[PDB]
């Protein structure tokens, strides 16, 4: 209980990082599909929401209970998709580094605990 | 809305007509 | 859920490969006059759809079907060629060469982007497997 | 990534205009002929945000 | 059904995935139609990831067994 | 509803 | 399906 | 250095917008009419500093897209329906050399910003392994 | 054997080479009075067909005969 | 603040 | 299904809890043997 | 050895790709020799034979006057394809060896 | 059969006479 | 004011007049 609660914030943040990267990869895959609005999630609000109330799924075809918001387009396009590649690749790299940061923090905490237990 | 921000409402379908 | 990126990017790679193949087939037959059935070659194009089953939020991309391009058939006046019309109007494919070259370039670039996505995702999966160790 | 499509449209319509001009020139000896005018119209794409 | 059964099932699943990827790669190298290089390369990637997962599970499991056997009674 | 990617859906289409 | 990929072995076997 | 990611992304967006404006202008060098029948007036982006909470240094945001105020070119085609009472059709004031140079400079700035972003991301990755 | 794109583009190259060869042979024999047997030279034409290996999907270009 | 970047600004203009 | 993120985290948590149990039992057993190795 | 049986297929494919690469480059080099026939091997059949070489003549496309049947375009495409497949075989064999290695490392 | 296939037989010599023999 | 150095005061605004007035 105590150990589960202490490691729950970073674990949930890392899971939300994984889901956000899945969404960003879906946006990158559909970058040339005509009529596809780019989707993204508000990381902080959804993280607090998952924090207060546990993770839930729409079904389980299954998907998370996250709110898929639409990204504001930069410039218009005749085909009708709002996937701007610069934004997609910047968010992809930023999410990548933040996921690596979450892995580093969680691994440091778990070693910081094995150090105590080991004897 | 600021470009690159997040909104809960989708953008309207855009069209480029030739003659009004 | 980083494993689903494998499926998403693999589907995207396959769809872009199919699109590039169709574009190249159109380009290589811009000068054709006859088909296997005697019909003139009709320029073809793929249709991209979101590879999402009912109830799935966001998926990759999938090729629904291959459709004949909507454009007037290029009429050529050669009433000496054995294939002809009532008035000698040979029908040639409606391939727009600039469009096909741009399509090939776009397909190649999207393909490479999906490859980068797959590479970095695999690196992250390995690093996750090295979580506590 | 979509400026390539604007330029491709410009090049393809330049090809179409050249085809019209060549068809006009091929009929320099056609009796009682009326040349086809050509003009590039600009279509502005609507949308957001700029 | 049991822990040994679950471990055997995991090993069988990983080996089956690896064999499927290898067979598809050999089929592509053979020249048979319909097999795309994209699918071959992605399946090899997935098989490598699964092998690494199995290796990590084995490493930990061995570490835990060594820890338990070190207990003084 | 997707559609044809690239050249066909990025050239000014006919009105109807 | 109906269309083979560009990176596939010649459909003609 | 995540603010550096914001800076680089905003600058990439701005340079892409400038490149798109230049490409659209180059396409319409010879355009004679639009949908409403008005001449095509060349577009120019406006760059402004995005440092709203970051003092005087920040990213670059495109404030607006404005029609250039250079006088429209005039061609004497009295048979054209768009010709006025004097018979002059208005054609765009797009400068070809300026647009070509704008495209080239925007491309170079885009590449420089991408290299900056890559270097910053690599520095962050190495920072993630501090003390080990 | 070949990858699908390789086969399509290589077939295109070979077909264009055959068409160029036919054009060059015609341009060489523009003023020929007789052949090796005593019959006039006849201008050759090359006919492009689509080598649709699958059903109506794609395919390169083949040349049935001159 | 800032203005049009590139060709338009780095060209001599009448004073105003 | 369950991803590596969850699998690895629960795997580590179980390893940590098992190590904690082993150490606490070792302390208890050592204390008991020290008590019983007494001389009255 | 069991280690040979696992890596036999990829090693034989790699060797066959190298041999066919040499044959194609020989066809390219002797393009100007009058009376030279363009030779090639059927990769799949020879791979069956080695796993369980004979040179086949290439069908000429255009009739030359000096008897040379080497076609530039066909063999250039085949050369590029063989290079690509050799790289793919190297990649697959390296991946298998690297997996066998990380199984052992510890 | 198809130009670019594989056969076990060398192609016949490419003779081009100037006059009918 | 050495070029490439740092100065507290901002640089004066440059001007390119076509006529002296």
């Amino acid at each position: 209980d105590r150990l589960d609660a202490a490691l729950r914030f970073q674990q949930e943040a890392l899971n939300l990082r994984a889901q956000r990267q899945e969404i960003l990869a879906a946006n990158i895959a559909n970058a040339d599909t005509p009529g596809y609005q780019a989707r993204d999630i508000d990381f902080a609000s959804e993280l607090k929401k998952v924090m207060v109330r546990g993770r839930e799924e729409t079904g389980g075809v299954s998907s998370p209970a996250v709110d898929l918001l639409y990204r504001v387009p930069d410039q218009p396009s005749l085909d009708g998709n709002t996937v701007d590649m610069d934004r997609e690749r910047t968010q992809f790299a930023d999410n990548s580094l933040k996921y690596q940061m979450g892995l580093t923090v969680l691994g440091s905490q778990l070693k910081g605990m094995m150090n105590v237990l080991q004897g | 809305g600021v470009p690159g921000a997040l909104s809960n409402q989708p953008a309207p379908p855009n069209e480029a007509p030739i003659a009004t | 859920a980083l494993l689903n990126i494998f499926d998403i990017a693999g589907s995207a790679l396959a769809a872009q490969s199919k699109r590039l193949n169709v574009a190249a087939s159109n380009l290589a037959n811009a000068d054709s006059v006859t088909g296997p059935d005697g019909q003139p070659y009709r320029a073809k194009q793929v249709v991209f759809q979101v590879d999402a089953a009912p109830g799935q939020a966001t998926g990759g991309v999938k090729v629904a079907s291959v459709i004949e391009s909507q454009a007037p058939e290029k009429l050529v006046y050669e009433p000496g060629n054995p294939l002809a019309d009532a008035n000698g109007y040979v029908k040639m494919p409606n391939v727009d060469v600039v469009g096909e070259m741009v399509n090939t370039m776009s397909a190649s670039r999207s393909y490479q982007a999906n490859i980068e996505v797959l590479n970095t995702v695999k690196s992250m999966m390995l690093k996750t497997l090295t979580l506590g160790q | 990534d979509h400026a390539i499509y604007t330029a491709m449209g410009a090049a393809s319509q330049t090809l179409n205009q050249q085809a019209v001009t060549a068809s006009n020139l091929a009929n320099a000896s056609t009796p009682g002929f009326r040349a086809q005018l050509n003009a590039l119209r600009a279509v502005p794409v609507d949308g957001l945000s700029l | 059904v049991s822990f040994a059964g679950q471990l055997h099932a995991a090993l069988d699943r990983i080996s089956d995935r690896q064999a499927a990827a290898r067979v598809q790669a050999e089929k592509f190298t053979l020249g048979e139609p319909g097999i795309a290089l994209n699918d071959v390369m992605a399946d090899m990637q997935k098989a490598s990831v699964s092998m690494q997962m199995g290796i990590q599970v084995r490493n930990k499991l061995v570490a835990a067994y060594q820890e338990v056997m070190s207990m003084q009674v």
